[PDB]
């Protein structure tokens, strides 16, 4: 309400120092100052590699609920982790996804040279936006968001399992609240 | 000018809303301005909510609220809705709004522009020109001060009584 | 069942591991 200059999200907040604009997705949301204190680029590679990581993992726990393959047994993913870890396969799958990271490393102290950008690990082998540059920062800008939803959507998902102990497709068909709320007296 | 007899101290100098010349104690020598204002906007916001709706729930209640929480009102429904979550939510949802007003904070005692209780919070545009918004800074101040007074009253009265506030009013 | 090094516990307290072990060169680098 008071003139000054502050954040385009914020509007209380000032615009972070480190918060250019450069990069897609930055809307000036920094309020603890992240920026200030760790490189934007090392930032931007870690929110990029957790993002997607919540992608699969919000695709996964939609389709597990949704249809198990024929192997392994029909179970609810959060307890599938402890009886895919008493299996054996999700030690594979941190070995196999170890071995991604031992070059994803050297790609992100490769970053921090600045010699590629953040969270790109040029990997486009459909070209959806490699020959055009305008559609890049297009899905640069959707790939954010997207990442951003599937940590917020992962979360709630996992959070809602843990005191509903519903699945999520059976929660939006057979949706009940919490702890008997509605015919508990005194709680 | 309030107090005849004594002096205002030297952070009191005007160019602040509802600057009297009232503090005797001295905060303002030990204190930062912005501080003090800000914390003072706070809590006069917080108790003019407080007051409004310890207000409303002593003369109407939410649907189906009364079978959970049963005739239990300030102190007692504060016990109550600690154990159901309802104020464990507040305090998670409301801690989670005061990171922003804390950087907020911040960045107005390090010198961001922003002044002491402005977050922005103008939907509708109301009260954004002229001499109005000067008018309802004093108005906003003066009835925060008038809650926060009026927030103990009610709290105490319950203490005492243990009656709401608009039963304690017509019941004496 | 699994003990020792083919345990899956020793597995992810190895990752954990070297996460911090990677955690100090990287983060003192954004740092700097
Ligand atoms: C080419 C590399 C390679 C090789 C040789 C193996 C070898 C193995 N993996 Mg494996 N894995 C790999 C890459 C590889 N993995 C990668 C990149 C991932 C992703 C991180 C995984 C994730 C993974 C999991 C999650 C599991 C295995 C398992 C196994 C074992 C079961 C083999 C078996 O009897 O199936 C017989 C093979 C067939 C019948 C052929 C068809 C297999 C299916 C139908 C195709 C997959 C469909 C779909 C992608 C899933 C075996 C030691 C399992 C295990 O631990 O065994 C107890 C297990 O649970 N792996
Ligand atoms: C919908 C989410 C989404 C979007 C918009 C993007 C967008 C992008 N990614 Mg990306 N990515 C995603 C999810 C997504 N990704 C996931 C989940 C992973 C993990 C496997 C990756 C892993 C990844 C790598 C490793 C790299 C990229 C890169 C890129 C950029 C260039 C590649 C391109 O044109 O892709 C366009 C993508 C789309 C149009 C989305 C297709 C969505 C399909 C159809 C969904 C599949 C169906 C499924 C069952 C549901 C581009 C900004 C590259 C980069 O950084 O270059 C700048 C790069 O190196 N991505
Ligand atoms: C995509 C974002 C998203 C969406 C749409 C929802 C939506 C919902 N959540 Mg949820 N949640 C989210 C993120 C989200 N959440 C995150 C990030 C967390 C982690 C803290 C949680 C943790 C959470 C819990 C712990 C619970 C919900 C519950 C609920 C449901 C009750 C709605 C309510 O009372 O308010 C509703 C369907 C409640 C539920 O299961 O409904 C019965 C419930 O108990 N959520
Ligand atoms: C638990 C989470 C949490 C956290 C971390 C904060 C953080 C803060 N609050 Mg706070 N507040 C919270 C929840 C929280 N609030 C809730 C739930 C309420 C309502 C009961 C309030 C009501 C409140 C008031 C009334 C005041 C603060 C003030 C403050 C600031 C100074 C705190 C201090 O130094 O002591 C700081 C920004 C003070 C402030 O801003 O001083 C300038 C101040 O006056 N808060
Ligand atoms: C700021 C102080 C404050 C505090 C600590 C509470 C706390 C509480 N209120 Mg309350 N309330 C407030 C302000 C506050 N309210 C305001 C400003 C109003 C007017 C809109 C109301 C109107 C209100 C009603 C009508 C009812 C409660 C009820 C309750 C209790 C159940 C939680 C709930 O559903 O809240 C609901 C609170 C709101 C919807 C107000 C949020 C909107 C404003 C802008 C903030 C809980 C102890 C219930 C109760 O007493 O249970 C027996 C109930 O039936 N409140
Ligand atoms: C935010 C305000 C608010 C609003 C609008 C409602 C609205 C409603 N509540 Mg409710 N409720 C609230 C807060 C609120 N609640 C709070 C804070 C609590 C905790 C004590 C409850 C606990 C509660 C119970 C225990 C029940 C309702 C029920 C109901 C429904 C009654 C149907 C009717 O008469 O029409 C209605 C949709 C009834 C229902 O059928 O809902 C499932 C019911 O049994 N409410
Ligand atoms: C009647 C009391 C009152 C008054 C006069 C003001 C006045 C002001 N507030 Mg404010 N505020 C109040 C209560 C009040 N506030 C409460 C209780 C809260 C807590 C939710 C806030 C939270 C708040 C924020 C977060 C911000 C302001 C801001 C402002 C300023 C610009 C906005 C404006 O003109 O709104 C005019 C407001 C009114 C005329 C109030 C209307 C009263 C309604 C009709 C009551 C509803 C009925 C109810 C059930 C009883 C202005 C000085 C902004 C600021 O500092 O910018 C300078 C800002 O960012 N206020
Ligand atoms: C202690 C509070 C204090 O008085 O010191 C002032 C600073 C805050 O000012 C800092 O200032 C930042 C704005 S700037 O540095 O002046 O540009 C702002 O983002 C925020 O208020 C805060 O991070 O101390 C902090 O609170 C540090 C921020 C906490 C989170 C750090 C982010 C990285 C975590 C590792
Ligand atoms: C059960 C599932 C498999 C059925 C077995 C079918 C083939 C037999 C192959 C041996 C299994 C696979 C395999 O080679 O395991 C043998 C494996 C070899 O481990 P080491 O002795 O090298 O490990 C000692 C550790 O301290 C690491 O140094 O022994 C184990 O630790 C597991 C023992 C089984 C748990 C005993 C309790
Ligand atoms: C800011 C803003 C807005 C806004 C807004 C809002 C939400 C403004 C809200 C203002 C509020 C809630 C003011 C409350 C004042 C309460 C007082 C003075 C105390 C009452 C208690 C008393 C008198 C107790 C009396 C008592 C009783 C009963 C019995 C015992 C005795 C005693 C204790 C004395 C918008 C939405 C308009 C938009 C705008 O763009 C931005
Ligand atoms: C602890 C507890 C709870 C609680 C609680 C709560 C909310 C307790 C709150 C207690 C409060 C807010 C007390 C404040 C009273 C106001 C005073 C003393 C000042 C009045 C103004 C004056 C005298 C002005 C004087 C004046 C001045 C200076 C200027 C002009 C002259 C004059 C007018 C004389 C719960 C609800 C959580 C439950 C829990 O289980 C137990």
């Amino acid at each position: 309400v008071f003139p000054g200059q502050f954040s385009d999200s914020v509007p209380f907040l000032k615009q972070p120092t480190n918060l250019d604009g450069s990069y897609v997705g930055d809307v000036g949301f920094d309020p603890l100052g992240f920026s200030d204190v760790f490189d934007i680029r090392v930032l931007r590679e870690a929110e990029l590699k957790h993002g997607r990581i919540a992608m699969l993992a919000t695709l996964g726990m939609v389709v597990q609920e949704a249809y198990t393959f024929p192997f392994f047994d029909k179970v609810l993913p959060i307890p599938a982790h402890d009886v895919i870890v008493k299996s054996g396969g999700m030690s594979q799958i941190l070995l196999w996804t170890s071995f991604a990271e031992i070059f994803g490393g050297i790609a992100l102290f490769q970053t921090i040279q600045g010699k590629r950008a953040p969270g790109d690990y040029s990997f486009d082998p459909l070209n959806l936006s490699a020959n055009d540059l305008e559609k890049r920062e297009r899905y640069a800008l959707a790939e954010i968001k997207h990442s951003r939803l599937a940590m917020l959507a992962f979360s709630g998902m996992v959070h809602q399992y843990f005191i509903t102990n519903q699945g999520v497709i059976e929660q939006i068909n057979n949706f009940r609240p919490i702890n008997g709320f509605p015919d508990a007296t005194f709680s | 000018q309030a107090i005849p007899g004594s002096e205002p101290p030297p952070a009191l100098d005007g160019t602040w809303v509802g600057d009297v010349g009232f503090d005797p104690l001295g905060f303002s020598r030990v204190i930062d301005m912005r501080w003090l204002r800000e914390a003072e906007l706070k809590h006069g916001r917080v108790c003019m909510l407080a007051a409004t709706g310890m207000i409303v729930q002593d003369i109407a209640l939410f649907p189906g609220v009364t079978k959970t929480f049963g005739p239990a009102k300030i102190t007692a429904l504060h016990d109550v809705a600690v154990k159901q979550g309802s104020m464990q939510q507040l305090l998670v949802w409301l801690g989670f709004l005061e990171i922003f007003g804390f950087v907020a904070i911040v960045q107005m005692l390090q010198g961001s522009g922003r002044q002491p209780g402005d977050f922005g919070f103008d939907p509708l545009n109301c009260g954004a020109n002229t001499d109005t918004l000067a008018r309802r800074q004093l108005v906003e101040l003066k009835n925060g001060r008038l809650a926060m007074i009026a927030t103990g009253g009610m709290i105490h009265h319950f203490f005492l009584t243990g009656k709401g506030p608009i039963e304690f009013i017509t019941t004496l | 069942e699994p003990q020792g090094l083919t345990a899956p516990i020793v597995h992810f307290g190895s990752v954990i591991s070297l996460w911090l072990l990677f955690a100090l060169p990287v983060w003192s680098a954004a740092y700097k």
